[PDB]
């Protein structure tokens, strides 16, 4: 699946 | 020097929302190497897809796909916690090496893309012109993706905070909150930015007590 | 038309890390209006500062400050939850209206900046040249800010997850985790990107059990 | 203080 | 300043060969005023046509015509001798005044073009894209026009030098020269650059004695 | 392709007036080959100097000199008649070959400039910035050179026409004309554009009878 | 007719 | 010396 931001 | 070998187009990856995130800018002289760290988008996600792009459009689907590969074996974690470092490396020969490394395990996967891949000169100039022609529509798309992404983050964080609150949250607030969550989850599936912003705003207006509880808990 | 009135430079605000986030791009024809939603950077933050910028540099301190104002009265909430919508509106007269609105309360504050504010033609052309001259150093700064910001988010989320885990986390892991948190908190205060990435990586390597616990809890 | 992202 | 009023496109006139000669560059801030002196293209020409253009293409016919007018009453003179000064003046109101003045008589004619004339924003961006798309084909056209123009000048100067030479030129050279003149006059009517260059070269190769005579005469 | 080898800066030669005339534009992909025909600037000139330039400034002295060489053996001819074809050829290896050929004799001279010559990356970016910074001052210089060059041509053509007129020109006109020629010859030596234009205008105003005679003669 | 250069 | 235009 897609990568997102580190939070 | 009388020449420079340069990247005629940006190189990057597709990220949350279907946008291109650039790792190497248009007109960079080679060799060059740049990295950026990314994470997972869902709780307990075990694999991330690295879709390599060439071009200048904001929508990933409007750029030239150079290939894709998955990094799997990511250990169970909340969304946003794992660190997947993505490196774009173009050597003296003009060969692109793209690697994704899980910083927890040190597990890595790579794609290698030779110097002749991607768009030819006719396609590069069409790409350059299209990006310019479409600057405005691309800006609108980027603002929508940013809105949807923030909505998605608020959706998931608020669901987590309801659970950790449990009994402290009044029954009436939980009802208001859960209805607005359903409405926002629905709105995130469309491409109406104003509608997403309106459901996000409804959530904010009914969550003030939850917010106080969550702040208090930490 | 024989002329167009255009923005000679980008207009934006300072955001987390000291970077300029652009709301209206260089060369936009007026009138125009664009908004973006922002949030708080600390738990229980009651006010956010809107520092308006003109220019093309990535470091906010390298752009022309057009003024600043605060939106206060934000209700207690975890960092990242409140929605502060920032609108940049330039009317037919070339006047810039910047507003920040708390979407929970509907509380708003504004600054108005007349058409003659900001950099004169000599300064605009120096700004354009400097941004170009410094593209590379600005990219390095932007990659560092992104790294520090991700580090800060990981610092705070991990602290929250330790607390919600409580007794489920083994004493030995909590020791490893807390040491790495101290080391990362220290590293975030400097501007050594590699060092931040190394403390972030140490955290990831010692937090695998915490991660599993946190995923399990939701 | 400064604004950051919605997460 | 938060805005600048600028020319979105170059402004100029059509000159010998069907090319656009720019007087005010794209992106010039107004008010501005620039002049350039031009001449006649034929012996005994009594009038010159000033065809005002907006756009970025090299072919005049590919730009937006803003209007045209003639300056007449030019006194009998060899081609290239009269001085017609063309001024493009854009005032604070964005109004374009274009004037042509015969520096011998002081006779002047003008066209005034209001700020709303020319291409609208949709057409300006199409123009910008087309110029970029067509950079190469426009370069080829400009090299051809330069070749044809030099050919035309050589045609006419050589005819003048034959006449002033009269009897000094050997009958055989005059025959060779006159044949090559006919061939070049024909070639100038087409758009085959190589052919023009070949007839120009034939002329040069048969005119060496004429050349010596002409130099000697002055 | 993931890269393109391109010219980072324009390549050209110094021409009449001290200006750079471009043969290969900035950002041209190699291999490429372009030619332009030039002539002599003085009567009976036996050699022309080909001074190769790299850069984007209008003043030749503000660009990087890549070398120079002379083509001699040009046969006696009036200024403007000989045809010297200048070719810039950059091969697959990035090597620049510059040739000048006299189309009358077929005599040729060449300079070869290897791929590593000219400005390094630090100097190229300084060059790009300086050209942009100085666009306006460069435009002023180019308008002055054009004015001086037209003045020089008018000076020499008018002197030739006086001689061919001989007795047909009234003594009084010849006096007026010769005085204005002296004044213009003086003005061409400076860099006051307005002054050159004023002496050119004085010439035009006193030469009307000469002009009629010259037209009549052909 | 069209304008040309001063020569 | 310098090159000029063909006229």
């Amino acid at each position: 699946p897609r990568p997102g931001p580190i939070y | 020097v009388l020449l420079l070998d340069v990247t005629p187009l940006s190189l990057g990856i597709e990220t949350m929302g279907g946008v291109m995130t650039t790792l190497i800018a248009k007109n960079t002289t080679i060799p060059t190497k740049h990295s950026q760290v990314f994470s997972t988008a869902e709780d307990n996600q075990s694999a991330v897809t690295i879709h390599v792009l060439q071009g200048e459009r904001k929508r990933a689907a409007d750029n030239k796909s150079l290939g894709q590969f998955n990094l799997d074996g990511i250990n169970p974690a909340p969304r946003g916690m794992p660190q997947i470092e993505v490196t774009f490396d173009i050597d003296a020969d003009g060969i692109l090496h793209v690697s994704a490394k899980d910083k927890n395990s040190g597990k890595e996967q790579k794609i290698t893309i030779k110097a002749s891949s991607g768009l030819n000169e006719d396609e590069i100039q069409k790409m350059v012109r299209d990006a310019e022609a479409n600057a405005e529509a691309d800006r609108k798309f980027e603002e929508l993706v940013q809105t949807r992404n923030q909505g998605d983050h608020l959706l998931h964080s608020t669901r987590k905070q309801v659970e950790e609150a449990g009994d402290k949250l009044p029954a009436d607030d939980k009802t208001a909150i859960e209805s607005a969550l359903t409405a926002l989850e629905t709105a995130l599936k469309g491409e109406d930015k104003a509608a997403i912003e309106a459901k996000m705003q409804e959530l904010a207006q009914v969550s003030q007590k939850l917010m106080e509880i969550a702040q208090q808990q930490h």
